């Protein structure tokens, strides 16, 4: 019925590095 | 070398079609002949199948 | 220049051409060295007379003069070789070949023509000819070929074109195996076909790329078969609307061919091609949606432990290669006898050479039939799409063991590993899946420990030593698994990609089919009384041996796998279908609108249902077949290539009072636990002292009816 | 299904597209790689069938 | 039922959603020669097929078809 | 039916060929330097640069054609060579036919050529494992390092003097040889700064092995004036002396292809090189060690046990195998995995000239083939991802799907799947280790093939799959017709080779 | 076959239909013969009527 | 960078003009100028971006040349093998 807006952008959320990688957990 | 593995390859070449000519009643009965004798003693000391080096002595060599 | 003037033209030469063809070849037999005396005749009369008498004759010989020199001079120009036979000039050699008019000694125009025709002629095939030759392989490889290059031209073939593409190709394939399936079973029909010389594998060794079509590749061949084409079938629609559904077809052709391809290999080399082939393939199919990293972890989980199946496998076969120098499979099950008494010299241990190669084998079969410790990957490759899991868990992926089981068979029955190992293992991986499975609340993980319980069940069949009882549990297993997993999968599609049934409730009245199809598969699949699977039960215990020394473990495991059947299949279905509505709102409204009311009104596929419908129908056809193969007083099964009796038909044939009275103890617990998940109350409900009385009355009910049938007629 | 739309009217429908390789169709280039690499494969070919086969 | 449509880059070779008009013809071109090939195949392979005798065939031990041992 | 018609044949394309590449460098190089008074590039259409592109790419492409019909003309020589010697019984008979040299050209240091199976698989890897680094190379050169295009025909010069010659110290100095264009190539054509210091490193560790060969060539020759390669057979070295020449040989010879612990300076290098130059250095720059290797262990006779240099070349495939897992470098873990295919190799040949030599060249030349495209495919990446990092690459399949096809099949060969030259040269390995030592077998093939096969595959995988959310304007389109061609060729010669014939294998 | 192959690739190609397909028949042709001579010819004792 | 000339002269650069015209009248104090150069490039129709666009016989009839030529020096080679000037065909042949 409703003419809904294009699938989102968010439905794949960006994943933003906010701690170190640490070496020991290659 | 590659003649004595001839050998075994074809013995086991010829077991197959026993297997696939004879049914399996018999075929163990018609096996223990010549033919389980010859597989037996083409044995991996007889004939190098695969081994890197078959480890023969001079005079094995010269036989 | 007229079309019409070129052909009468030409319909006279041939007439005039076949006239004169029959006049030489009769005056050459009156004459057949003397024609040239009057052929040749030195009057110039004569002479012409022949020559015009002749003519299409003698233009035909010229012609074909001129192509044989031509083909000459570019025979010899390509391979710098000879000459044309001698080194007569053009002139000499063109005169005399137009002049020789033997070469139309034996030739008839009408009767080449007729010739070609009839090459073609179809009518001329014949059962005789397929019977002596079989045309399983060209359908196989069309159906091989039509998989790859559907992969590789994805543009060119739409999903449409895709879906009709395999369609036919399966379809054919499909038709040809149910074709020699009667041949192979009953009537002792086996191929040993060959395709070349694959590989060299030594300093003079070459492996041939061989395919061995007997009973114990076509019993696994041909249940793979027939449960990929409804499998395909029900794909289009279980994955209706998706972005991608040409490569979930395309990965399910590619999985049941690599399968096909194990089951029915000729010498190791194949069938170790064969097992990495399905490996990769689960791996795809597992890891279908790419785009989740969660799902790539099931994925490697799923390739880690096959990569360690792939190990055990491969060093098998180096031993066995170093010990014959042979890798044919038939040579290998008539020569092992032989070698059983020798031992090989490890590290600081002398090992039997029987039993490590028989156990590598066996620790091989168990990563991947999903036994107890290594069965870790099987719940986590649920992951992949309903129709992948089906055919995967149904008689694909987790039968692998017991094909290398059956097919080496006469390895193993000289094993002392093989006879402690089987039958512990399978019993405690059948009682630990069917617990698991009765206590879970997910039905794709309900169906996989439920898979898990039926392939210990296969160990402990094949460790009870009757093939054919293996063969049929195997039968009966796949397809009641498969059409429970479709019936499941459209359940999940209607819930929205929520497999749990806590969710799910009312469902009976928007998925009708699905209702009594998933009815009919469980009863079938959970031995029952008074079904198709109860007789696979009935013959495993019939043949479980009794000298083990922990015979008590595992024969109690074996009764709780078993029992747990029914738990699992009860549970499933009563809260899938007629429990309380527990699913949101929006699962039941969204149907439930009256402007949807329609002559087309359904939640499934039209193709779903006759898919499915049709899968039981040929499952139901085919498992009686085996049974009265099998099971009848006249047996009639084709030869299984095993020299070891087990003794077990005898309880079936002749079974004493002793073991008649004891199969009623796990009869009767079955019918405990019947009654006890009926009428069994865990929440308060109006009913609750009425159902307390239907139980007194069906008790009641119950003993005078026994009474009045057993004394008062 | 209650409201499938027919793909002559779905917008979101895709016909084959797209570039086979990152090559451009229409590049004024006398680039000769994948002509070096065509010749390599097609005289491997050619040597096999005309030196090894049978 | 399935996911909902989203637009696909017109510059990038992917397979979600792809329809071809051509279909039918498409198959015609694919299913047949590829149907030759496995012909050629088929009968290519048939020359090194093995098959066991019929229901009233019996081997007689000394005809050349017959297993025969190495000869030292 | 063998004439002396197709002897000769084999012996005058052997010998032109090389005379053939000669020609073609020697012209291309007098154009170079006398076509500009500075030998550097002009930035214009009608630079001397284009024609010397074109100069050695189809010069080595048709010296590769020549070289399969010269290499077909050998296997026939050789076939029939064995025939010849072998068929006679008679006491009276003896097979002496002797050859006359052409007047046309001289022979190259006045030394008669003489071929091998070995050394002619090792020109042929030469020939094309060279034509797909200079493939690479193209977006390298430029301006200042154009003089580098001729390093590859340098390489295929002096690889052929080195499989062509009978003489001892010609080998050696053939050997020794390769160091200077490979350092010059990773010294100023790699891009990143540490390729500075990796050189060094390079040169160093390779120089140490080099003088360790050294050491034992110079034992050799004082011992034994001969320098023909085939008077050893009347001169036998004392315990000491062959204990000796074994031990420098095999350390020497490992330093360059590569073994525990002598590969840090093939990690760096590999890393910090040029993609294309790595390619070359993998494939084919560690297999004239082995070559060398082969010829002088098979020529001295060695009476000491080689359960040290076995244990040696396992403990290095441990090492790598167990390494694997920890590396998210793509280039870096296929590093890795050039150091334990080198290091089977190398097991391969310590059992002297027995039946391990063939699985050693057929595996040779799988592992050029296999590093090849696995290193290309690091080459692509990295390219169009500018990055090589599996942390800061992901989804690869999604945005590239040709790309993430070609990293799923490379996976598939390298785990060595039945049909491929691959398995047949494990089958090979493992069938002969299993009797030489069976537990020794066992634990090879389960490190190597499962625990560093899982490690290998973990970080393809990760890479291949994900979704591609990161920086949506810098995606780039897909693989090229080159690259795809590159990757379609290396998997048609790793299927189709297993059909080569198996008279020498 | 190689004539049916050659009017059905001309007609794929009028009709914009792959034909590679149809390439591969009219080149296979000649190297099944060749596979199936060889094999024919090769003193090789299968399963079969002995040499 | 690259240094090759755009104008070739072997053919002419298919192209369309029309698609993009420049404003020559009714300008304004504000706006920039327009651009000289306005023509696109037009692809031949039935271009098909997702293949090969292969229409030659060229390639076909040199593989199919090649396997002829093979199979006719796999002739000759038995032939020479035998000791014939051409083989000898039997009355049956089996499988093998
Ligand atoms: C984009 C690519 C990216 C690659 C990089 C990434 C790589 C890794 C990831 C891979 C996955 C992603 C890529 C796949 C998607 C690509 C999408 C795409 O591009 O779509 C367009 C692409 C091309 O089609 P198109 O663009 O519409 O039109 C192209 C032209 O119109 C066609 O023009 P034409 O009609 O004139 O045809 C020209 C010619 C094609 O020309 C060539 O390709 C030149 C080949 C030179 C030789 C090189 C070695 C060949 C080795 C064998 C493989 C043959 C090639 C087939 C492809 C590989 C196998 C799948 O066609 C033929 O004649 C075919 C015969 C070839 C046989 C040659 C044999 C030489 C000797 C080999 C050794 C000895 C063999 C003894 C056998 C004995 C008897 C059994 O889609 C396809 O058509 C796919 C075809 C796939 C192969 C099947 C068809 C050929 C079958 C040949 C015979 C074998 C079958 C059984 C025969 C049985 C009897 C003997
Ligand atoms: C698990 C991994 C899986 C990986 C794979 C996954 C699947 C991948 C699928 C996708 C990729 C593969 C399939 C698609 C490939 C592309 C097919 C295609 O159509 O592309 C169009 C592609 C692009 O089209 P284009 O841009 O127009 O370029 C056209 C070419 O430049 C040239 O075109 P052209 O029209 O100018 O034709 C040129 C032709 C010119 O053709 C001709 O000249 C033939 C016609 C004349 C015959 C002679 C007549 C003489 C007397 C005069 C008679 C009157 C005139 C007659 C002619 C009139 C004009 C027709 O010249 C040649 O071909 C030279 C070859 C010569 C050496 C070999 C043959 C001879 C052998 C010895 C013969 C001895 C007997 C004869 C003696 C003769 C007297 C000395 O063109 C081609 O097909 C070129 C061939 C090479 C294409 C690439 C092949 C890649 C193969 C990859 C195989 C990978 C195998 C992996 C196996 C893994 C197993 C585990
Ligand atoms: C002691 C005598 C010798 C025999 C030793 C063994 C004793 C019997 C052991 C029976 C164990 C059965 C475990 C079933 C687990 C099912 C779990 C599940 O799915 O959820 C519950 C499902 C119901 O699932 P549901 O979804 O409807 O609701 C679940 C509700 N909650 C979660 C709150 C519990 O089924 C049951 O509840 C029935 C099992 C409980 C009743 C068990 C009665 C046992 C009667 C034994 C009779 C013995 C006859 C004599 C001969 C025996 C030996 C031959
Ligand atoms: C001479 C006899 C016959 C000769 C034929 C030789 C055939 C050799 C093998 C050919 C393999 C072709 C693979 C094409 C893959 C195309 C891309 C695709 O599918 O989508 C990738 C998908 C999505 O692709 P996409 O949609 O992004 O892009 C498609 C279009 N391109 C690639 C051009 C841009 O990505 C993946 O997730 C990877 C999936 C890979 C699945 C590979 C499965 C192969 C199964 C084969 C089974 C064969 C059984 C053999 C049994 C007998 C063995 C002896
Ligand atoms: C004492 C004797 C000394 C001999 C010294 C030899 C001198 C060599 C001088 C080379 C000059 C190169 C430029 C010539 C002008 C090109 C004009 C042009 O592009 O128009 C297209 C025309 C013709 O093009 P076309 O369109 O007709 O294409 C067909 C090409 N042919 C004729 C060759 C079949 O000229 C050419 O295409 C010639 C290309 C020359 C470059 C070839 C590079 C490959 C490697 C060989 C280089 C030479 C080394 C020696 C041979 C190899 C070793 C044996
Ligand atoms: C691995 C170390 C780090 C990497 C660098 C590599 C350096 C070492 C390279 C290998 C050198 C050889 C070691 C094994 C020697 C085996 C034979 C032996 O000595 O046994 C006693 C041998 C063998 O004796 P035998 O008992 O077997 O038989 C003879 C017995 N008699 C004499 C009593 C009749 O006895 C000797 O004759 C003594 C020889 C000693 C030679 C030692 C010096 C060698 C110098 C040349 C090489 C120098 C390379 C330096 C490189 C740069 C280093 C930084
Ligand atoms: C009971 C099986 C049910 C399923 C069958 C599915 C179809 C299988 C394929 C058909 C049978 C093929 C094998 C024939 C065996 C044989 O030679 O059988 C023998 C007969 C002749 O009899 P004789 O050889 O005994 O004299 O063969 C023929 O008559 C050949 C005529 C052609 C047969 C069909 C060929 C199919 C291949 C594709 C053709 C494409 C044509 C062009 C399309 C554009």
């Amino acid at each position: 019925g409703w003419d809904r807006p294009d699938v989102p952008l968010s439905f794949n959320p960006l994943y933003v590095h906010k701690r170190e990688l640490s070496i020991f957990d290659t | 070398e590659l003649f004595l593995n001839e050998y075994r390859k074809r013995i086991n070449n010829e077991v197959r079609r026993a297997a696939i000519l004879t049914p399996t009643s018999s075929l163990r009965e018609k096996m223990n002949h010549k033919i389980a004798d010859q597989i037996l003693d083409l044995s991996s000391p007889h004939v190098r199948g695969a081994h890197f080096q078959a480890v023969r002595s001079w005079t094995d060599a010269s036989k | 220049f007229n079309s019409i003037l070129f052909l009468l033209f030409f319909i006279v030469n041939l007439y005039w051409f076949n006239s004169g063809l029959i006049f030489f070849n009769s005056v050459y037999k009156i004459h057949h060295d003397a024609w040239t005396l009057i052929f040749q005749t030195d009057s110039i009369l004569n002479k012409l007379k022949i020559y015009f008498f002749l003519l299409p004759l003698y233009i035909s010989s010229f012609i074909h003069s001129i192509s044989t020199w031509y083909y000459n001079y570019i025979l010899n120009f390509l391979l710098f070789s000879e000459n044309l036979n001698t080194n007569t000039n053009f002139v000499d050699y063109i005169t005399y070949n137009t002049l020789l008019l033997s070469k139309f000694e034996d030739f008839n125009l009408f009767v080449y023509i007729k010739t070609l025709l009839i090459t073609f002629d179809i009518r001329q095939i014949n059962l005789d000819f397929l019977n002596e030759y079989p045309i399983i392989l060209l359908t196989g490889l069309l159906f091989l070929f039509t998989t790859i290059f559907s992969l590789i031209c994805l543009s060119y073939l739409g999903l449409y074109g895709v879906f009709i593409l395999n369609l036919a190709s399966i379809l054919l394939f499909w038709l040809s195996m149910l074709y020699y399936f009667n041949l192979i079973v009953s009537e002792n029909y086996y191929y040993y076909i060959s395709l070349g010389k694959w590989m060299y594998l030594s300093n003079g060794f070459r492996v041939s790329f061989d395919l061995l079509i007997d009973l114990t590749s076509i019993s696994f061949s041909f249940l793979t078969l027939t449960i990929g084409v409804f499998v395909y079938i029900y794909t289009f629609s279980y994955f209706r609307y998706e972005p991608l559904v040409e490569r979930l077809i395309l990965f399910l052709n590619s999985f049941m061919i690599s399968m096909i391809l194990l089951v029915s290999s000729g010498n190791f080399i194949v069938l170790f091609l064969g097992w990495e082939l399905i490996g990769l393939t689960s791996f795809f199919l597992i890891n279908f949606w790419s785009t989740r990293v969660g799902t790539l972890k099931a994925a490697f989980k799923a390739f880690s432990f096959n990569k360690l199946s792939d190990l055990f496998l491969f060093f098998a076969i180096l031993i066995i290669f170093s010990t014959t120098y042979n890798l044919d499979i038939l040579s290998f099950n008539n020569q092992i006898y032989l070698y059983e008494s020798y031992n090989i010299d490890m590290f600081y241990w002398s090992i039997n050479l029987i039993e490590i190669i028989s156990f590598f084998f066996i620790s091989c079969a168990f990563i991947k039939s999903a036994q107890f410790g290594a069965h870790i990957w099987l719940p986590d490759s649920m992951e992949a799409p309903v129709p992948a899991s089906a055919l995967i868990h149904s008689a694909t992926l987790v039968s692998a063991g017991i094909y290398l089981l059956l097919r080496l068979s006469p390895l193993f029955e000289l094993s002392k590993y093989a006879y402690f190992i089987l039958p512990l293992i399978g019993s405690v991986t059948a009682f630990y899946g069917g617990l698991v499975s009765a206590f879970q609340s997910d039905t794709k993980k309900t169906l996989a420990y439920s898979t898990i319980s039926h392939c210990g069940f296969l160990m402990v069949s094949y460790s009870t030593g009757v093939l054919e009882f293996v063969i049929l549990y195997l039968y009966v297993h796949g397809f009641f698994k498969a059409a429970t997993f479709l019936c499941v999968g459209n359940v999940n599609r209607f819930n929205r990609n929520i497999q749990d049934f806590k969710r799910m409730g009312g469902f009976y009245k928007y998925l009708p089919f699905e209702c009594l199809a998933s009815f009919v598969c469980m009863i079938n699949l959970s031995g029952l009384p008074l079904t198709l699977g109860f007789y696979i039960k009935h013959l495993l215990f019939i043949g479980l041996v009794e000298s083990y020394t922990l015979y008590p473990l595992i024969f109690s495991s074996l009764i709780l796998g078993a029992i747990a059947g029914v738990f699992y299949s009860y549970r499933l279905f009563y809260s899938i279908f007629f429990d309380t509505k527990k699913g949101k709102k929006a699962i039941y409204l969204q149907a439930s609108r009256i402007i949807l009311n329609s002559k087309f009104y359904s939640n499934t596929s039209l193709a779903s249902n006759l898919s499915i419908t049709f899968l039981v129908l040929i499952s139901y056809t085919v498992i009686l077949y085996l049974y009265c193969t099998t099971l009848n007083n006249y047996y009639s099964l084709s030869d299984l290539k095993s020299i070891y009796i087990n003794n077990a038909y005898s309880y079936f044939y002749k079974p004493d009072y002793n073991f008649l009275n004891a199969v009623s103890i796990l009869n009767w617990f079955v019918i405990i636990l019947l009654i006890s998940v009926i009428y069994l109350n865990w929440r308060w409900s109006y009913y609750y002292t009425k159902s307390i009385d239907s139980l007194s009355k069906f008790i009641l009910f119950s003993f005078f009816f026994f009474i009045f049938s057993k004394y008062i007629l | 299904d209650a409201y499938y739309h027919d793909d002559t009217h779905e917008g979101l429908m895709n016909e084959p597209h797209g570039y086979l390789t990152m090559d451009d169709p229409m590049d004024l280039r006398p680039n000769y790689e994948k002509s070096a690499l065509e010749l390599l494969f097609l005289v491997s070919g050619g040597a096999i069938l005309a030196l090894m086969l049978g | 039922g399935g996911f909902q449509k989203y637009p696909i880059p017109r510059y990038l070779h992917v397979g979600q959603w792809i329809v071809n008009k051509n279909w039918k013809w498409n198959t015609f071109h694919m299913f047949f020669p590829t149907a030759i090939l496995c012909f050629m195949v088929w009968r290519n392979s048939m020359i090194s097929t093995a098959k066991p005798p019929n229901y009233g065939e019996y081997v007689d031990p000394q005809s050349p078809v017959a297993p025969k041992a190495i000869k030292y | 039916m063998f004439n002396l018609n197709t002897i000769y044949l084999s012996r005058i394309f052997i010998e032109f060929n090389f005379y053939f590449l000669f020609f073609l460098f020697l012209i291309s190089s007098i154009i170079f330097y006398f076509s500009k008074i500075i030998s550097i590039q002009n930035l214009n259409q009608n630079s001397v640069f284009n024609f010397l592109k074109l100069a050695n790419i189809f010069g080595i492409l048709i010296s590769f054609f020549i070289h399969i019909i010269s290499f077909w003309f050998y296997c026939i020589y050789s076939y029939n060579l064995s025939l010849n010697i072998f068929s006679d019984i008679n006491l009276y008979n003896s097979n002496s036919i002797e050859l006359l040299n052409n007047s046309l050209l001289p022979n190259y240091f006045k030394s008669n050529i003489t071929i091998d199976f070995f050394g002619l698989i090792l020109l042929t890897l030469a020939y094309i494992v060279g034509f797909v680094s200079i493939l690479a190379l193209d977006t390298r050169l430029y301006w200042k390092n154009i003089k580098y295009i001729f390093s590859f025909t340098i390489f295929l010069l002096i690889v052929y003097v080195y499989v062509t010659v009978s003489n001892i110290l010609l080998f050696f100095m053939c050997y020794e040889l390769l160091l200077i264009p490979s350092f010059l190539i990773v010294y100023f054509v790699s891009p990143s700064r540490r390729a500075i210091q990796a050189s060094l490193y390079f040169v160093i560790w390779t120089q140490l092995g080099s003088l360790l060969v050294l050491i034992a060539i110079s034992y050799i020759i004082s011992i034994t004036n001969t320098y023909e390669f085939n008077d050893l057979k009347y001169f036998n070295f004392t315990n000491s002396e062959s204990t000796i020449i074994i031990f420098l040989i095999f350390l020497g010879f490992g330093f360059k292809a590569p073994i525990w612990p002598f590969h840090y300076w093939l990690t760096k290098t590999h890393v910090e090189a040029p993609s294309g130059f790595s390619i070359y250095l993998s494939g084919f720059l560690v297999k004239t060690a082995l070559y060398g290797f082969y010829k002088f262990n098979t020529s001295i006779f060695i009476d000491i046990d080689s359960s040290i240099f076995i244990a040696i070349c396992i403990m290095g495939v441990v090492d790598s195998s167990l390494k694997m897992w920890g590396q998210t470098d793509l280039k870096k873990l296929v590093a890795y995995g050039t150091i334990q295919e080198m290091n089977i190799i190398y097991l391969a040949f310590c059992w002297g000239d027995s039946c391990a030599i063939l699985g050693g060249i057929l595996f040779s030349a799988t592992h050029a083939f296999l590093s090849a495209l696995m290193f290309f495919l690091v080459d692509c990446i990295y390219r169009r991802y500018h990055t090589r990092s599996l942390v800061e690459v992901n989804g690869i399949l999604h945005i590239t799907p040709n790309l993430g096809l070609s990293i799923l099949f490379m996976l598939v060969f390298f785990s060595g799947i039945p049909g491929t030259i691959k398995f047949i040269s494990e089958f090979y390995i493992f069938s002969g280790l299993l009797e030489a030592s069976p537990f020794i077998c066992f634990i090879l093939m389960l490190v190597a093939n499962v625990l560093g096969l899982i490690g290998f595959s973990k970080s393809w995988f990760n890479a291949t799959f994900g979704m591609p959310k990161k920086n949506t304007k810098y995606l780039p389109m897909d693989l090229s017709f080159k690259e795809s061609y590159i990757i379609l060729y290396c998997f048609f010669f790793l299927f189709i080779f297993s059909y080569f014939s198996s008279i020498f294998f | 076959i190689i004539g049916v192959s050659f009017l059905a690739r001309r007609h794929a190609l009028k009709v914009g239909a792959p034909r590679i397909f149809w390439s591969g028949c009219i080149v296979g042709v000649p190297l099944a013969a060749i596979i199936s001579r060889g094999k024919s010819d090769q003193l090789d004792e299968l399963v079969g009527a002995r040499k | 960078r690259q240094n090759f000339a755009k104008n070739i002269t072997t053919t002419d650069i298919p192209k369309d003009s029309h698609h993009f015209a420049a404003k020559r009248s009714g300008f304004t104090q504000t706006e920039q100028a327009p651009f000289a150069y306005n023509d696109v490039y037009q692809y031949p129709k039935d271009y098909k971006p997702w293949n090969y666009n292969y229409k030659g016989n060229g390639v076909l009839l040199a593989l199919f040349l090649g396997s002829a030529f093979s199979l006719v020096a796999y002739e000759r080679s038995y032939a020479s093998k035998t000791g014939r000037y051409q083989r000898k065909v039997q009355q049956n042949y089996y499988q093998i």
